[PDB]
RNA sequence: GAUGUCGGCUCGUCGCAUCCUGGGGCUGAAGAAGGUCCCAAGGGUUGGGCUGUUCGCCCAUUAAAGCGGCACGCGAGCUGGGUUCAGAACGUCGUGAGACAGUUCGGUCUCUAUCCGCUACGGGCGCAGGAGAAUUGAGGGGAGUUGCUCCUAGUACGAGAGGACCGGAGUGAACGGACCGCUGGUCUCCCUGCUGUCGUACCAACGGCACAUGCAGGGUAGCUAUGUCCGGAACGGAUAACCGCUGAAAGCAUCUAAGCGGGAAGCCAGCCCCAAGAUGAGUUCUCCCACUGAGGUAAGACUCCCGGAAGACCACCGGGUUAAGAGGCCAGGCGUGCACGCAUAGCAAUGUGUUCAGCGGACUGGUGCUCAUCAGUCGAGGUCUUGACCA
RNA sequence: AUUCCUUGUCGGGUAAGUUCCGACCUGCACGAAAGGCGUAACGAUCUGGGCGCUGUCUCAACGAGGGACUCGGUGAAAUU
RNA sequence: AAGGAACUUUGCAAUCUCACCCCGUAACUUCGGAAGAAGGGGUCCCCACGCUUCGCGUGGGGCGCAGUGAAUAGGCCCAG
């Protein structure tokens, strides 16, 4: 009876760099759309990594610098988008379903900062 | 399945304390376990274990940990509930300076 | 947990290095004898249980030599034993006593560590000649 | 006879005297008589009782009229028990007593469609020569051409688990009334959170 | 090996085809742009979901 | 114009001329252990050496290691060792080509199941209103095995040696069900350690690749045996061979001819699970009500969304703002085992403090920060005949 | 690699060895260039044994991935 | 896990083994070989001294469960 907390799609490492280029995207433009599920994925894993982010020390830093390639993300994250998410008890993050799609039929969706 | 709005942790840990006991702190290093043992009909013998101890497992009632000695030229372990009534307690030889919380190479 | 071709360290002067198993029973001892096994399974040796060898390696100059089939008594599991206060006994080795019929062992003395189930079990002199019973 | 509903709530280790004794923790919360079945306007010998209590506004038109009808409270769950005839309602204070074997009944965890390796043993074929049949691909499902055709009532893959299933003559080891709780030697059936019922044994000596 | 013994015919083929037939979208039309969008999700119309979300 | 053939492996199931276990009669049956015959097919019937072998021989067991059937059951289930293709060799027969009662090494086992049959699981309709929930069981399946020891009792018996029936206690084996608290397995990125090289400018710190985890060391939940818990029964009824009561035909005798009582692991019932499509469609509790000229609607569902110890899909369970359902967040658990930075110590490698540190998948509660918004679809007015009871 | 009788008889190893090694001789039907008997080395050869090590196995378990399942797109086949 | 060939026609398959340096290495032999027989030990980092080139040896010290730290990488033997 498989009975676990993670979702795949593909293997081990993928699931890997593309949750975190994913995690890169939606923190550098704010609203991303992609297939419903993928978002579903995304979301908690982004959100704990606002959550490292803020708490603002270089170890934090160098900790979302794993996850986050892009010098120019991290900095954004850290210095412009963890701080403004102050008061917030923690997650934001939310999800809107747009509507399914043409070549494959999947129901796509935004996930937004 | 049966949906009634409760707490296993607080349910569960209710009895694990009366079932729960404390033992000196020993992460590394030897230890004397000094129990005591009626299986020699009447007669209730104590007897030592003075082990390494390799292993540190559990927490609850469950907690536990394991000693490792050699008697009489051949290699022994032993795994004591640290709350066993058959055991009265244990002390620290040395404290033992360890790298990670298993030590099972030692058996090598 | 021992099983036929499962070779087995013996704890006595018997003369018998090491022995390979050809039998577990189910080991009687009490009234006269040991008793006869109830079953022709019972597809695992543990402590206090006996079984049939075939003496495999034996040094020279011994009451045993090799080749000798014989029954010998349990004496360490590396398979863990469970006591029921909850401890639990592993050795390292696997090793046994080399005996008679009458339970009795063959040997003039007894070899390191024995499991203190062998006291359960009722086989006495063993326990007498054990320098630690665990 | 005598009967309890509750929720599995864990297994855990205990010692009473010098024994160490797994024990399933189980909670019997206290359980209305919401019917009575009898011979009269009924026609059998029975008695029911309620377990998980219901958000009032959750609660049908219709159920909440049964519950009205003895006036207890809204309950998620409601079960029969058979040759019982308590007064008042029922907890197992006065129930159970510490020692009484039991009749531990509980519906088992779900495995989803299993091989005939989980399911049923059997044996599968060797991984090792030649063979393109490994795992569970049992053999044979019967003889040529007398009667060509399968047994009704053979054994292959299905949905394995979810059973209903008693357990019997387990041991109460402890009982904490008003805490509501109850200890038993052994396990139960079914997951944690899981509805069971515990009953007078069957039968034992 | 193992291929089918018959053709079958029309009638018992049709009956396998029984449980084929597609369900209909369950449709609502939309508060904001007035036009027919689709429960839980945004009305591709106006864009509209609580207030006002993609710009189309 | 093809019914694949030895042996094995896998799965069984059936007969009884019964290997065990159960009940009996007789005995050249003292007891113990037997020999034979009658009743009995519930269950059980071990692991190895040689051989392609079934058979058979031997090792160590055992309550016992039963015999046959099912196309010498089973290749659209597996093997392909044995024989019946092509190569090659030996003995051998043939002048030869070749050959065989031989032996020897080698030698392709075919893609995607239509129907029936089978294990699972839904959809529709039926069950004289529309519904929510609790149920009787007609019937049906599973299960069913046994040693050992103790008491009885050193008793009955027996010159002795020995040594019980009956009844009553324990304790296992193997098998099955459930379970993960324990013992352990495994937990593909939860923690750490390591090498080469590439990268984030460099240092420091990190990331990739070295599996489809680069390697190693641990390892929570889940899952899981070898691990743990429970089981086989007691009782009752009707029987088998069998043992008897009463008693004639036949003044005696007679278990039978009228009749009546004992008697098995077998039969029925008892135990666990299924079960009203038990179209002979059952029972109990509650809810909506007596619209409209096929349609609105009540009670009540469904669609949808969020999730689950439920699951291929469907189905099932829970939550969906009169909200703690799931995520996140907080606290704790638990794993890992002492972070980064800095300071200090050393020529340095490293060491020490800060630091039971840092980190964090599945655990246990808490919190209205996020998405469960909004809405739509569907769903009763109760046929008839007789009989009873009331106005 | 010839052996019918045949699991020939002794022995070696094995707890037990119809195979294998050794010895005998009754060679069903070895034998000297269709070579006889030997030989170190060699051999993806064939045969027996041991050590090591292992999921080959008792007896299976967990984990991964790719199919198998579900939705959207394209959509065959042997057979009949 | 415990066991280790009990699997099977047969260890078929799959492990174990693995590089380079040092030491060491049998019957038999055509004196070439057998041989990589069999075994045993070293392997990383820092510091001082020396050296015949990348480097190497010596000494001392440090870290880890482990230092051909990941990839490439012989299981072996006895009889026929
Ligand atoms: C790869 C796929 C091929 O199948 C095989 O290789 C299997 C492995 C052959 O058996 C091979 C292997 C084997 C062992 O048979 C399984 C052997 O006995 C035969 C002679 O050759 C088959 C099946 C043979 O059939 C069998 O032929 C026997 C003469 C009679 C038998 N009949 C009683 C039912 C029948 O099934 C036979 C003749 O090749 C079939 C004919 C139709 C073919 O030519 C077809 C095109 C095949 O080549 C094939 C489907 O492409
Ligand atoms: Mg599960
Ligand atoms: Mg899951
Ligand atoms: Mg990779
Ligand atoms: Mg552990
Ligand atoms: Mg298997
Ligand atoms: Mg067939
Ligand atoms: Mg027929
Ligand atoms: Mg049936
Ligand atoms: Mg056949
Ligand atoms: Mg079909
Ligand atoms: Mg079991
Ligand atoms: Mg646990
Ligand atoms: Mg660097
Ligand atoms: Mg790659
Ligand atoms: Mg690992
Ligand atoms: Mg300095
Ligand atoms: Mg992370
Ligand atoms: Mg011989
Ligand atoms: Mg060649
Ligand atoms: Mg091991
Ligand atoms: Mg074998
Ligand atoms: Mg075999
Ligand atoms: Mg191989």
């Amino acid at each position: 009876h498989g009975k676990a907390g993670r979702k795949l799609n593909r293997n081990s490492s993928a699931r890997v760099a593309l949750a975190r280029a994913q995690a890169t995207a939606l923190l550098r433009e704010g609203r991303i759309q992609t297939t419903l599920t993928k978002a579903k994925e995304l979301r908690p894993f982004v959100e704990q990594l606002i959550t490292t982010a803020k708490g603002g020390d270089l170890h934090s830093r160098r900790l979302v610098a794993q996850d986050i390639h892009d010098k120019d993300v991290v900095r954004k994250v850290m210095d412009e988008v963890a701080p403004k998410y102050a008061e917030r008890p923690g997650g934001y993050t939310r999800i809107l379903r747009v509507g399914t799609r043409r070549g494959d039929g999947v129901t796509m969706a935004l996930i937004e900062l | 399945q049966t949906h009634i709005k409760i707490n296993r942790g607080e349910l569960l840990r209710g009895i694990e304390q009366d079932h729960t006991r404390q033992l000196p702190d020993f992460r590394p290093g030897d230890t004397v376990r000094v129990d005591t043992k009626v299986r020699e009909g009447n007669r209730t013998r104590s007897q030592a274990f003075e082990g390494v101890v390799i292993a540190i497992n559990g927490s609850g009632s469950r907690k536990s940990f394991t000693v490792r000695k050699i008697s009489f030229g051949e290699g022994v372990e032993r795994v004591f509930p640290f709350a066993s009534p058959l055991v009265n307690q244990v002390t620290i030889v040395e404290r033992g300076k360890v790298r990670r919380a298993k030590l099972y190479y030692l058996r090598e | 947990m021992i099983m036929p071709q499962s070779r087995l360290d013996v704890a006595d002067n018997s003369g018998a290095r090491e022995i390979m198993c050809i039998r577990v029973l189910n080991s009687g001892i009490g009234g006269k004898g040991l008793t006869t096994g109830g079953g022709g399974n019972k597809r695992y040796a543990h402590v206090g249980d006996i079984i049939v060898a075939s003496v495999k390696d034996a040094a020279p100059r011994g009451a045993v030599k090799a080749g000798d089939v014989v029954k010998a008594v349990v004496v360490r599991t590396s398979h863990a034993i469970k006591r029921a206060d909850g401890s639990t006994i592993r050795f390292d080795r696997n090793a046994a006593v080399i005996i008679n019929n009458q339970g009795e062992p063959r040997g003039t003395r007894v070899f390191g560590p024995v499991a203190r189930e062998l006291r359960d079990r009722r086989f006495m002199k063993i326990v007498s000649l054990a320098p630690e019973v665990l | 006879m005598k009967g309890i509903l509750g929720t599995k709530i864990g297994m855990t280790q205990i010692w009473k005297n010098d024994r160490a004794i797994p024990v399933t923790v189980v909670l019997a919360g206290p359980c209305p008589i919401v019917q009575r079945k009898t011979a009269q306007t009924d026609g059998y010998e029975a008695v029911q009782i309620g377990y998980a209590p219901k958000a009032e506004r959750k609660v049908n038109k219709p159920m909440q009229g049964h519950f009205a009808k003895a006036g207890v409270a809204p309950t998620r769950i409601l079960r029969e028990f058979r040759g019982f005839a308590p007064d008042g309602d029922s907890v197992n204070v006065d129930i159970f007593a510490e020692g009484e074997k039991i009749d531990a009944t509980g519906t088992s965890k779900g495995k989803g469609t299993q091989g005939v390796m989980k399911r049923w043993n059997f044996a599968g074929g060797p991984a090792s020569h030649g063979s393109k049949k490994w795992h569970r691909r049992p053999g044979s499902i019967g003889q040529r051409k007398t009667p060509g055709r399968v047994y009704k009532g053979k054994r292959m893959a299905g949905h394995m688990g979810m059973e209903r299933v008693t357990v019997q003559n387990l041991e109460v080891v402890e009982i904490r009334a008003g805490e509501n709780l109850i200890l038993v030697k052994g396990a139960i059936p079914g997951a944690n959170g899981g509805l069971v019922v515990l009953r007078s044994a069957a039968k034992a000596s | 090996h193992p291929v089918p013994k018959k053709k079958t015919s029309k009638s018992k083929r049709d009956m396998r085809r029984s449980h084929h037939a597609l369900t209909a979208p369950n449709l609502t039309e939309c508060p904001q742009c007035h036009g027919k969008k689709l429960s839980h999700h945004i009305c591709p119309n106006c864009g509209y979901y609580d207030g006002r979300q993609v710009l189309a």
